[PDB]
């Protein structure tokens, strides 16, 4: 039995645009029936290889990654925005945690996750890009941020370029989109000075 | 629970340089926000004059930019506001606020396109003028036994031939508040003011009773305990 | 640019009531709403959007379409009769901070109260002192509006009469004051003085002697 997305794409669905709510992610599935969104503009990474490895699945689940109100002590995690708005009402995606400056700093980000699930773990994570350099000191507070991504089989470092570009769905903004699989007993390590849309929930599944 | 506190001179001359200073008690100045000021000319609206981020870059009202100086003092945990070449116009209650960080383009999430003053001083009054400071004369109001109304009376202080504003009026050092009412004060053609506050007291003992009205007129650095007894 | 809002409107008590604040500025910032009383600083009442601070009542909310943000109060209470200023940041430039010009809000249908009238002659030490004021105070009434007339015996007296305009007690009702300063001599050489409070239509008078 096929996964049904409704109005969703899987960009939607698995980065948990608040559109796709009501929408369930069942155990397992053979295929997709799609209807191609990401509500913030950007570029998703990998978006056609990532349809293909959730083509068919088993033992699928979404699961709480990094809890919202333990994960981010010195940050904020209340960021939303009107890109994504749901019910008339600004709001960000389900399943991803914009990570801003507290009480005026942005201390040096560091967290790491550890695969227990017994299965592969999906992790998703966003790199945002101001448009200016006075919103990247307010929102971040670096001027030359960094993000980190590290794992036993993936190694990536980002470099946010501040760039006036223009309006997509009223924004000059944008958030590029990333993923990897981490296997079973393999560590992920987050680390960043600013401009980590940080993972919130993620998923765990056999493929195939 | 960060709390603002203007201070300085209630009196400047004509072409001087005004100079408040807000304490900051409660949070610190370093910090994403932008310490702002703002004032309020007799029986008009508010009038933004600028802000200024603990690192000390400013950002002026364009009508007053070429007087008007804003500086930020982490020593004291302070920041100040100096204003030159002052005139009747600038005769103002002052105030200090705390506005949010903000961005000039739409790449931030929400919260930084508000704007708001959310805690306020609570202001400090200043007037341009070349007569000089007189601290005021106190005399009292007791009541006769014709001018009761009842179990109760009224009876107050009247606080005469005083420059400039403002005073204010307390009784029994605060522990008093029985209808306390601290009226608006009274331009006579001297260009002295003159002001009263009365306060609800029993009439069962107006014929032994002391009360103590508290007047304070900081523009002069004066206190009077004025006794109020029976007549 | 600006930030333009109507100067006075009125509401009746317990009715709902819409202040409206226009500029192009609104279409890139949020814009918020200020409650200021006589003698008192502005008290912030909407943050932006519908986000109140904490021990504002619910009855204030805020809404906005284009570049017109209103704030809407409903079952208008005595306590809300206030001036009321938006405010928000200018789009343009180095964004200076913009106010509109306040509403000043009337609150219709509070309930009526006659002035208490109290006069208090010239005070012994001020009389010591060569001076001679009569303070007539006026409170607890509604409207607040009133008018003040000074007799010396039955002759009316404007010179030295110096009057307060009505403002808000601690109580919703209004208070004002009016002063009548005289020398020891004109104080003495009348028979009596008297204190005329009008209001509504209804006149109370005061009367005080120099020989009582």
């Amino acid at each position: 039995a096929p996964l049904q997305l409704g109005n969703c794409s899987v960009a939607g669905w698995i980065l948990g645009n608040p559109e796709c709510e009501s929408l369930i992610s069942k155990e397992s599935w053979s295929y997709i029936v799609e209807t191609p969104g990401t509500c913030y503009p950007g570029y998703f990474a990998d978006y056609e290889e990532l349809r293909e490895q959730l083509s068919s699945v088993s033992s699928f689940e979404r699961f709480e990654i990094f809890p919202k109100e333990s994960s981010w002590p010195n940050h904020t995690v209340t960021g939303v925005t009107a890109s994504c708005s749901h019910n008339g009402k600004s709001s960000f995606y389900r399943n991803l945690l914009w990570l801003t400056e507290k009480n005026g700093l942005y201390p040096n980000l560091s967290n790491s996750y550890v695969n227990n699930k017994e299965k592969e773990v999906l992790v998703l994570w966003g790199v945002h890009h101001p448009s200016n350099i006075r919103d990247q000191r307010a929102i971040y507070h670096t001027e030359n941020a960094y993000v980190s991504v590290v794992s036993s089989h993936y190694s990536r470092r980002f470099t946010p370029e501040i760039a006036k570009r223009p309006k997509v769905r009223g924004q000059e903004g944008r958030i590029n989109y990333y993923w990897t699989l981490l296997e079973p007993g393999d560590t992920i390590i987050f680390e960043a000075n600013g401009n980590l849309i940080a993972p919130w929930y993620a998923f765990a599944l056999s493929r195939g | 629970q960060v709390q603002l506190q203007e201070s300085g001179p209630g009196l400047v001359k004509p072409s001087g340089t005004l100079s408040l200073t807000c304490a900051v008690s409660g949070g610190s100045i370093s910090s994403s926000n932008w310490w702002s000021w703002v004032r309020q000319p007799p029986g008009k609206g508010l009038e933004w004059i600028g802000e200024i981020y603990h690192s000390g870059s400013t950002n002026y009202n364009p009508s007053l930019k070429s007087r008007v100086t804003i500086s930020v003092d982490k020593s004291k945990n302070q920041f100040s506001l100096k204003l030159s070449s002052v005139t009747a116009a600038d005769t103002a209650v002052y105030y200090c606020a705390r506005a949010p960080p903000y961005c000039s383009s739409t790449s931030c999430p929400d919260d930084y396109y508000y704007y708001y003053m959310d805690v306020w001083g609570k202001g400090t009054t200043v007037t341009v003028s070349g007569a000089s400071t007189k601290g005021p004369s106190v005399f009292p109001l007791a009541p006769s036994s014709k001018s009761t109304s009842g179990g109760t009376a009224a009876l107050g202080c009247l606080v005469k031939d005083y420059f400039p504003e403002p005073v204010t009026v307390s009784w029994n050092s605060g522990a008093l508040t029985s209808g306390v009412h601290t009226f608006p004060a009274v331009l006579q053609s001297s260009g002295l003011y003159s002001l009263s506050s009365v306060v609800t007291v029993p009439s069962s003992s107006l014929g032994t009773q002391t009360y103590i009205c508290n007047v304070n007129h900081k523009p002069s650095n004066t206190k009077v305990d004025k006794r109020v007894e029976p007549k | 640019s600006e930030l333009t809002q109507d100067p006075a409107v009125s509401v009746a008590l317990g009715q709902t009531v819409r202040i409206t604040c226009q500029g192009d500025s609104l279409r890139s910032y949020y814009a918020s709403w200020y409650q200021q009383k006589p003698g008192q600083a502005p008290v912030l009442v909407i943050y932006g959007k519908n986000n109140r601070p904490s021990g504002i009542p619910d009855r204030f909310s805020g809404s906005s379409s284009g570049n017109t943000a209103s704030l809407t109060i409903t079952g208008a209470q005595a306590e809300d009769e206030a001036d009321y200023y938006c405010n928000s940041r200018d789009s343009s430039g180095n964004h200076p901070v913009v106010f509109g010009g306040g509403t000043k809000l009337t609150v219709l249908g509070q309930p009526k109260g006659a002035p208490s009238v109290t006069l208090f002659p010239p005070s012994s030490e001020e009389l010591q002192a060569n001076k001679a004021t009569l303070v007539c105070l006026i409170s607890d009434f509604y409207p607040g509006a009133v008018t003040v007339a000074w007799k010396a015996d039955s002759s009316p007296v404007k010179a030295g009469v110096e009057t307060t305009t009505p403002s808000k007690q601690s109580n919703n009702k209004y208070a004002a004051s009016s002063y009548l300063s005289l020398t020891p001599e004109q104080w003495k050489s009348h028979r009596s003085y008297s204190c005329q409070v009008t209001h509504e239509g209804s006149t109370v008078e005061k009367t005080v002697a120099p020989t009582e």
